[PDB]
């Protein structure tokens, strides 16, 4: 919640555009809360001079909570570790994140 | 696979 | 990852084999210590199937930014701590999951 | 892989 690339409740338009504003270089990405579904989030992701957004839902395990973006092939604890983890690995994301929405 | 979402 | 209470330091391989039976050979139990044949790098000493087994991490680097791996860079961590906690939930390519840690004796 | 270890 106190991280530069995390925006709250931001709409999806609002992402697309603050995408757009900074500038539409490949590996500029933010994490928002999403009004669609208001238990997931999404990461938006500029790739291809196009704004993509990944759905990340959370689950439980042994009544442990995750956040995955596969339907549990990879998961993580919270946000932080999702992105720093795919700052350094692609995954199922086509770019490395690089630059975030400050 | 998410309908609205760029997953795969 | 100095502050963590599944790193063990400069302990030796045989030492690091002797402390994880001495807690019982339980599938998950794993510890991270620092290699004394390669000072540069580290291991991730895990026990699958009461047979203890070491992964090599090694350091490495791209572009002025250092990174760690277990897989010749097809997964890559900043620090230790991130290898450790990224593999309590996934496998990647250990065996099992990193479930207990080994903790330090109490002195 | 990495002669004295078990990565794969
Ligand atoms: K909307």
């Amino acid at each position: 919640r106190t991280q530069l690339w995390f925006h709250g409740r931001i709409s999806r338009e609002e992402s697309q555009r603050l995408i757009g504003q900074q500038g539409l270089v490949d590996g500029l990405f933010l994490v928002r809360e999403s009004q669609r579904n208001p238990q997931g989030f999404v990461l938006s992701l500029c790739h291809l001079q196009k704004v993509k957004h990944y759905l990340i839902l959370p689950s439980e395990e042994e009544g442990r909570l995750y956040f995955s973006m596969d339907d549990g092939q990879t998961r993580f604890t919270d946000l932080l570790q999702l992105v720093e983890f795919h700052q350094l690995n692609r995954g199922i994301l086509p770019c490395l994140l690089r630059h975030c929405c400050t | 696979k998410f309908e609205g979402f760029d997953n795969e």
